[PDB]
């Protein structure tokens, strides 16, 4: 809570919280190395299409931009091509076939 | 409200209330809190959650000698109402 | 408004939220009360709870809350965290 | 030397946002409002609540916070948390939940000519 | 940790958390 932050807001929040609300710790290097890992609950609207009902495949998405500053003063660039899943817990209902981040 | 004001500012700033610390003169002692329980209504009682749902009261009763004051010298103020 | 700004910088220099509004402690304070009934949201029968949207409108006078409007740019009224 | 520093503490130093940005107490404050909604969520008509995602924009001039580029190395916006502005403190009155604020509270937006601008998103839950 | 306790007062003794951590405001805060 102490130091600036990016202001990073799910766009495709459908009834949960805009922004990270729980605010845990920053490790902080030397050298002024930031590394903030924040916990959240994301509440996203997908468009569900239910014509292969039970035997359907979603598509379901999370946007997420810093709302108040513009590409020309904050600019975001993602940790790798895939959402980590190696603490991924296996869902008894659903089966990731595919997963990136563009 | 000049008393009460004058009250107020003679109990906490210039005696140096600490709400901190328990209203004893020494640590070994122990502070009496008489409790009462009153029942404004009784909610609900859910059975599958097996959970009551109240509505009291609770009366707390106890005494901060920190907080004694002669009242004939504020006033004749007998109490205070304090947050 | 740099006079709105020295008007409330001036009345709660030694103000107390604590005490009582009035000159003296024997005085009463009087306040009206009205209630306003916006939504009667719902009646639980089983439970006997009413729920409903309300507005409390709530009047007093603070005697050390009081200011001569000339000597602040003729600031008649202003707006103040409850 | 960052200059948004120091164009900050120019603007800041001797603010209050508790006053409106007014010359006289009789003056107006005109808000340029726009709401843009990106999503219903909801009809509820069993507790007659409907849910809807927007985007409240509102816009105004702030003479206290005016400043030119040149004089800041070329800065034309600056954002700073809305609790250290002046807002109008717009609110949604139907609402049904008890909630009339937004959801997030976003930084405003202080462009040079003292131009403010507040974009926040809420969640509504309106009486229907 | 009386280093630590140190650093950290040096440390926020004259921050701002509003303002973008750059040396020059024509920088992008790379994230
Ligand atoms: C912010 O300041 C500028 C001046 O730096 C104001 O622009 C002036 O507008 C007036 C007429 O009202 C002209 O006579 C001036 O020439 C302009 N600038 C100067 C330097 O004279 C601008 O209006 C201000 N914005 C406000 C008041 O919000
Ligand atoms: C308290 O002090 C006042 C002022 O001396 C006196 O008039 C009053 O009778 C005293 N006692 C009470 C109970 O008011
Ligand atoms: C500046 C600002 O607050 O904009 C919010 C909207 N957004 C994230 C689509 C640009």
């Amino acid at each position: 809570e102490k130091i600036w932050r990016p202001d990073l807001v799910l766009y495709n929040n459908a009834d949960g919280d805009f922004a990270i609300v729980k605010f845990t710790k920053v490790l902080l290097q030397y050298t002024g190395h930031i590394t903030w890992t924040p916990p959240a609950i994301f509440k996203s609207y997908c468009e569900i299409i239910v014509t292969h009902f039970p035997f359907d495949e979603q598509n379901c998405s999370m946007k997420l931009g810093t709302w108040t500053y513009d590409g020309s003063v904050v600019a975001i660039n993602p940790e790798s091509d895939q959402p980590d899943l190696s603490n991924f817990m296996e869902s008894g209902e659903w089966v990731i076939k595919e997963s990136r981040g563009w | 409200l000049n008393e009460e004001e004058r009250l107020i500012r003679h109990l906490f700033q210039e005696k140096g209330y600490n709400k901190e610390l328990r209203p004893v003169a020494h640590k070994e002692e122990s502070v009496d809190v008489a409790l009462a329980l009153t029942l404004s209504n009784l909610i609900s009682l859910k059975e599958v959650e097996e959970t009551l749902t109240t509505n009291v009261w609770i009366e707390h009763g106890w005494t901060d000698n920190r907080l004694k004051w002669n009242a004939e010298e504020f006033g004749n103020i007998s109490v205070l109402r304090l947050p | 408004s740099e006079h709105e700004t020295r008007l409330v910088a001036k009345l709660f220099k030694d103000y107390s939220s604590v005490v009582r509004p009035v000159e003296d402690h024997r005085q009463v304070v009087e306040v009206t009360v009205g209630l306003q009934l916006i939504q009667l949201i719902n009646v639980d029968e089983v439970n006997q709870i009413v729920t409903t949207n309300v507005r409390l409108k709530q009047q007093w006078v603070d005697y050390n809350l009081k200011w001569n409007p000339d000597d602040y740019g003729g600031v008649k009224k202003i707006h103040i965290p409850s | 030397k960052n200059e948004e520093l120091r164009l900050y503490h120019h603007l800041f130093n001797n603010y209050d946002p508790g006053s409106r940005p007014v010359r006289e107490p009789e003056d107006t404050v005109t808000i340029s409002l726009k709401v843009t909604l990106t999503n219903l969520i909801s009809l509820n008509e069993k507790e007659e609540t409907l849910t809807t995602s927007v985007w409240i924009g509102i816009d105004w001039q702030d003479y206290r916070l005016n400043y030119s580029k040149d004089d800041f190395g070329g800065i034309e916006t600056l954002r700073v948390p809305s609790e250290l502005v002046w807002l109008p403190e717009i609110v949604l009155e139907n609402n049904i939940d008890g909630q009339f604020g937004v959801a997030y509270d976003a930084n405003v937006l202080v462009y040079e000519g003292g131009s403010v601008t507040w974009l926040p998103p809420a969640i509504y839950r309106s009486v229907c």
